[PDB]
Protein backbone atom coordinates (compact mmCIF):
# COMPACT_ATOMS: atom_id res chain seq x y z
CA UNK A 1 0.00 0.00 0.00
CA UNK A 2 0.91 3.40 -0.70
CA UNK A 3 2.43 5.87 1.66
CA UNK A 4 3.42 9.15 1.28
CA UNK A 5 4.39 9.77 -2.22
CA UNK A 6 6.85 6.94 -2.86
CA UNK A 7 7.07 5.20 -0.18
CA UNK A 8 5.17 1.86 -0.44
CA UNK A 9 4.51 -0.52 2.41
CA UNK A 10 7.21 -3.46 2.57
CA UNK A 11 4.91 -5.59 4.72
CA UNK A 12 1.50 -5.42 5.45
CA UNK A 13 -0.54 -6.20 8.54
CA UNK A 14 -2.19 -9.61 7.56
CA UNK A 15 -3.44 -11.65 10.67
CA UNK A 16 -3.94 -15.87 9.71
CA UNK A 17 -7.13 -17.60 10.34
CA UNK A 18 -5.72 -20.84 11.67
CA UNK A 19 -4.76 -23.84 9.22
CA UNK A 20 -6.69 -27.09 8.29
CA UNK A 21 -6.33 -30.32 6.82
CA UNK A 22 -7.41 -29.76 2.85
CA UNK A 23 -7.08 -32.45 1.72
CA UNK A 24 -5.85 -36.44 2.49
CA UNK A 25 -3.14 -37.77 -0.37
CA UNK A 26 -3.47 -41.55 -1.12
CA UNK A 27 0.57 -42.56 -1.78
CA UNK A 28 -0.01 -45.50 -4.81
CA UNK A 29 4.23 -46.17 -4.49
CA UNK A 30 4.43 -49.42 -5.21
CA UNK A 31 4.46 -51.98 -2.11
CA UNK A 32 6.87 -55.11 -1.77
CA UNK A 33 5.97 -58.35 -2.78
CA UNK A 34 5.08 -61.64 -0.38
CA UNK A 35 6.55 -65.01 -1.65
CA UNK A 36 3.72 -66.90 -1.05
CA UNK A 37 2.79 -70.69 -2.72
CA UNK A 38 -0.98 -69.97 -3.56
CA UNK A 39 -1.56 -70.42 -7.14
CA UNK A 40 -5.09 -68.49 -7.04
CA UNK A 41 -3.22 -64.86 -5.72
CA UNK A 42 -1.94 -62.27 -7.88
CA UNK A 43 -0.40 -59.06 -7.90
CA UNK A 44 0.13 -56.20 -10.28
CA UNK A 45 4.28 -55.42 -10.82
CA UNK A 46 3.15 -51.64 -11.63
CA UNK A 47 0.78 -49.43 -12.07
CA UNK A 48 -3.16 -50.99 -12.73
CA UNK A 49 -6.18 -52.26 -10.77
CA UNK A 50 -7.94 -55.65 -10.68
CA UNK A 51 -11.82 -55.01 -11.63
CA UNK A 52 -14.23 -56.27 -9.66
CA UNK B 1 10.93 -82.69 8.50
CA UNK B 2 8.25 -85.56 6.78
CA UNK B 3 10.74 -85.64 3.74
CA UNK B 4 13.68 -86.69 5.82
CA UNK B 5 11.11 -89.30 8.20
CA UNK B 6 10.31 -90.40 5.16
CA UNK B 7 13.54 -90.89 3.51
CA UNK B 8 14.31 -92.53 7.33
CA UNK B 9 11.71 -95.40 7.03
CA UNK B 10 12.81 -95.87 3.13
CA UNK B 11 16.24 -96.23 4.76
CA UNK B 12 15.48 -98.35 7.62
CA UNK B 13 12.97 -100.66 5.68
CA UNK B 14 16.19 -101.52 2.83
CA UNK B 15 18.06 -102.12 6.22
CA UNK B 16 15.25 -104.47 7.58
CA UNK B 17 15.15 -106.25 4.36
CA UNK B 18 18.65 -107.21 3.77
CA UNK B 19 19.29 -107.98 7.53
CA UNK B 20 15.96 -110.64 6.42
CA UNK B 21 18.10 -112.17 3.86
CA UNK B 22 21.36 -112.43 5.93
CA UNK B 23 19.72 -113.80 8.85
CA UNK B 24 18.02 -116.31 6.46
CA UNK B 25 21.88 -117.38 4.57
CA UNK B 26 21.92 -120.76 5.90
CA UNK B 27 18.19 -121.94 5.56
CA UNK B 28 17.00 -124.07 2.63
CA UNK B 29 15.30 -123.28 -0.20
CA UNK B 30 14.91 -119.03 1.10
CA UNK B 31 14.37 -116.94 -1.30
CA UNK B 32 16.53 -113.49 -0.92
CA UNK B 33 13.69 -110.15 -0.94
CA UNK B 34 14.51 -106.54 -2.59
CA UNK B 35 13.30 -103.63 -1.91
CA UNK B 36 11.82 -101.20 -4.22
CA UNK B 37 10.75 -97.63 -3.66
CA UNK B 38 8.89 -94.84 -5.48
CA UNK B 39 8.90 -90.88 -5.51
CA UNK B 40 5.90 -89.01 -4.12
CA UNK B 41 4.24 -85.37 -5.73
CA UNK B 42 1.03 -84.54 -4.89
CA UNK B 43 -0.08 -80.20 -6.35
CA UNK B 44 -3.44 -79.27 -5.82
CA UNK B 45 -5.28 -76.87 -7.78
CA UNK B 46 -3.90 -73.77 -5.91
CA UNK B 47 -0.94 -74.74 -5.03
CA UNK B 48 1.89 -73.70 -7.63
CA UNK B 49 3.94 -76.37 -8.93
CA UNK B 50 6.74 -74.04 -9.96
CA UNK B 51 7.10 -73.69 -6.47
CA UNK B 52 7.01 -76.97 -4.74
CA UNK B 53 8.87 -79.48 -3.55
CA UNK B 54 8.35 -83.38 -3.55
CA UNK B 55 6.57 -85.65 -0.81
CA UNK B 56 9.53 -88.08 0.23
CA UNK B 57 10.20 -91.38 -0.66
CA UNK B 58 7.66 -94.16 -0.80
CA UNK B 59 7.93 -97.94 -0.58
CA UNK B 60 6.58 -99.50 -3.95
CA UNK B 61 7.15 -103.17 -3.23
CA UNK B 62 9.20 -105.99 -1.31
CA UNK B 63 9.66 -108.25 -3.93
CA UNK B 64 10.48 -111.92 -3.79
CA UNK B 65 13.30 -112.63 -6.62
CA UNK B 66 13.11 -116.24 -6.89
CA UNK B 67 16.24 -116.76 -9.11
CA UNK B 68 17.88 -120.29 -8.78
CA UNK B 69 19.83 -120.61 -5.83
CA UNK B 70 23.06 -123.34 -4.86
CA UNK B 71 22.40 -126.98 -4.57
CA UNK B 72 24.19 -129.02 -1.52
Amino acid sequence: GQSSQNTELPSGLMLGAGSKVVATQKVHTHGNAQTTTNALDMMVEGDGFFQV
Amino acid sequence: SYVSLSGLSAAQLDLNTTSNNIANANTYGFKESRAEFADVYSNSLFTNAKTTPGGGAQASQVAQQFHEGSSI
